[PDB]
RNA sequence: AUGUUGAUAU
RNA sequence: AAGGCGGCCCCCUGGACGAAGACUGACGCUCAGGUGCGAAAGCGUGGGGAGCAAACAGGAUUAGAUACCCUGGUAGUCCACGCCGUAAACGAUGUCGACUUGGAGGUUGUGCCGGCGUGGCUUCCGGAGCUAACGCGUUAAGUCGACCGCCUGGGGAGUACGGCCGCAAGGUUAAAACUCAAAUGAAUUGACGGGGGCCCGCACAAGCGGUGGAGCAUGUGGUUUAAUUCGAUGCAA
């Protein structure tokens, strides 16, 4: 992330554009990830679990669209 | 999405073609996911190798801060 | 003492503390202030407010050098990332750049073990 | 303990 | 409460001046349902304050409240053993409520003869920023400013 | 942050 | 093949897959013993040592705290060569072959012209069937064949003794007496959680007035007595 504050730009807008750039690059997430060591087994387990969540969402998401609640 | 390399029918992505490679990196210099660009897996692997070769030759940057 | 028009603010926003150093563009320090120095310890020290005050005190520290425009260099994941920058804008300066300069290894060294709190 | 309970 | 269906009960204005603000002050002073006793103490005290100021009764009372009324206060949130005294804005109704409660509390711990005197003296000290009620207001503002960090959650 | 235990049979 | 393998470049090198034929002609499958490979830790010799970190030290926390947390920190983690030979070394699922409705993907070939086939490997769901059930379901835990390994109540015990292996740590093979009427799997209803979600109640919060101190009334415990009658005795005496 590296914002040039352009000429005729409010600071508040430029600051918001900096926040965007950092959230896009994912700096804070990268820092928090690397704060402590994750064992490879731990890393693999969460990768597996995230995939299973997204899958078990996707299938059961379609189920909610079909059936009426009331 | 959609893959430009399948469309053109390319064989190698080529590390020398910086104009192309610049489309597949972020502002930060990072390689963009195939899920974003819609590149085919086969070409994404070639593209990564190309970018990494270019970064070594200092045709691309490794990061935004050198 | 010697006048510097264009400066660089460095914001070391850690989880525990915020250090604001204002340098020249050659990275020579003109003045600094910390959330810990500015009458906040323990829990309060690691707040955006304590970083706001640190930024204000750092502006006052470099009043003599006559700094007009600042490039900001933000570092680390701390609470006092944005509150520091707002305060430097609120304390006169024209913020020209904002840049994240947080160190990220491209792999690097094994971090400490996870805490079992 | 208490040389052997629940009250 | 949880369900939270609580409006404001109709306070009848005081007979003399027709101030509901002052009717509340009598209520806050009153003990054991002895409202007559409380009204006499207030009206006595306001008379004394009106002489020493020359401002009017309600106007002299307003100056007392103005100085004792808080603006911010702290509320306890416990966070992992330690106690974060979070500063919160006081709402206009609670400002008067606290102002009046502090004045009466302050007056009751004075060592003058009657309550009407103790109350008159405390309202006098309040108007010139001296008594225990304004000290309470200062203390509450001190804690709020001390814990200004924790306001920004 | 921490934060123990619950006699025997029935 | 499994253990495992992740920047980029080159050198040496193993396997897999596909398409067209051509070739050999059952040359196959499995495999006790045997042999090899085999995470991490560990061991030996010599290097290296940023970061991390058993041990260790100090600081906290606590009733204690030989822990969790904090500040440090040595072996080790790295390299070469040798050794060890074990892991929830797991799909807790031996290898090989055949057969038996489907659906949605991923990945990697290929043929015919974005579509239409056809191979390999792979993820998820699910049908028959199977299963104690959970589930498995063409990558079977279905339907069959070949060969191997292994099990025979819980404990005692993967221990003892002996053998073999190992520098050691130990590994491996592997009992008995004795003791019990269980131990166990899956699922069910509850209850419970310092699990999650959503609610409520003077439950907190916001308030007002009390109790706990005093004297007295009164009940109880206790003690005392010839007797201080008997009962109530967490909340709910
Ligand atoms: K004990
Ligand atoms: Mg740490
Ligand atoms: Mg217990
Ligand atoms: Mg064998
Ligand atoms: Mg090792
Ligand atoms: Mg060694
Ligand atoms: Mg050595
Ligand atoms: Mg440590
Ligand atoms: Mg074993
Ligand atoms: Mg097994
Ligand atoms: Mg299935
Ligand atoms: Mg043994
Ligand atoms: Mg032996
Ligand atoms: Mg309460
Ligand atoms: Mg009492
Ligand atoms: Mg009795
Ligand atoms: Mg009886
Ligand atoms: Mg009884």
């Amino acid at each position: 992330p590296v914002i040039k504050v352009r000429e005729n730009e409010p600071f508040d807008v430029a600051l918001r554009r900096f926040k965007r750039s950092c959230e896009k690059a994912g700096v804070l997430a990268e820092v928090r990830r690397r704060e402590f060591y994750e064992k490879p087994t731990t890393e693999r387990k969460r990768a597996k679990a995230s995939a299973v969540k997204r899958h078990a969402k996707k299938l059961a998401r379609e189920n909610a669209r079909r059936t009426r609640l009331y | 999405k959609f893959c430009r390399f399948t469309a053109e029918g390319v064989q190698e992505i080529d590390y020398k073609d910086i104009a192309t490679l610049k489309n597949y990196i972020t502002e930060s210099g990072k390689i963009v996911p195939s899920r974003i660009t819609g590149t085919r897996a086969k070409y994404q692997r070639q593209l990564a190798r190309a970018i990494k070769r270019a970064r070594y030759l200092s045709l691309l940057p490794y990061t935004d801060r050198h | 003492r010697k006048q510097v028009s264009d400066g660089v603010a460095h914001i070391h926003a850690s989880f525990n503390n915020t250090i604001v150093t204002i340098t020249d563009r050659q990275g020579n320090a003109l003045g600094w202030a910390t959330a810990g120095g500015s009458g906040f310890r323990g829990s309060r020290k690691s707040t955006p407010f304590a970083a706001q005050v640190a930024a204000e005190r750092c502006a006052d520290a470099v009043k003599e050098y006559g700094i007009k425009n600042l490039e900001v260099m933000v570092k680390g994941p701390g609470p006092g990332r944005e509150s520091t920058i707002r305060a430097l804008n609120a304390a006169g300066f024209r913020i020209t750049n904002i840049t994240d300069v947080t160190p990220i290894p491209h792999x690097g060294c094994r971090p400490p073990k996870k805490r079992r709190v | 303990x208490x040389a052997x309970x629940a009250g | 409460p949880r369900r939270r269906v609580i409006g404001q009960r109709k306070i009848l204005p005081d007979p003399k001046f027709g101030s509901e603000l002052l009717a509340k002050f009598v209520n806050i002073l009153m003990v054991d349902g002895k409202k007559s006793t409380a009204e006499s103490i207030v009206y006595s005290a306001l008379e004394t304050l009106a002489q020493r100021s020359g401002k009017s009764e309600l106007e002299a009372f307003e100056v007392a409240l103005e100085n004792v009324r808080p603006t911010v206060e702290v509320k306890s949130r416990r966070v992992g053993g330690s106690t974060y005294q979070v500063p919160v804005e006081v709402r206009p109704v609670r400002r008067n409520a606290l102002a009046m409660r502090w004045i009466v509390e302050a007056a009751r711990k004075r060592g003058d003869k009657s309550m009407a005197l103790r109350l008159a003296n405390e309202l006098s000290d309040a108007a010139e920023n001296k008594g225990t009620a304004v000290k309470k207001r200062e203390d509450v503002h001190r804690m709020a400013e001390a814990n200004k960090a924790f306001a920004h959650y």
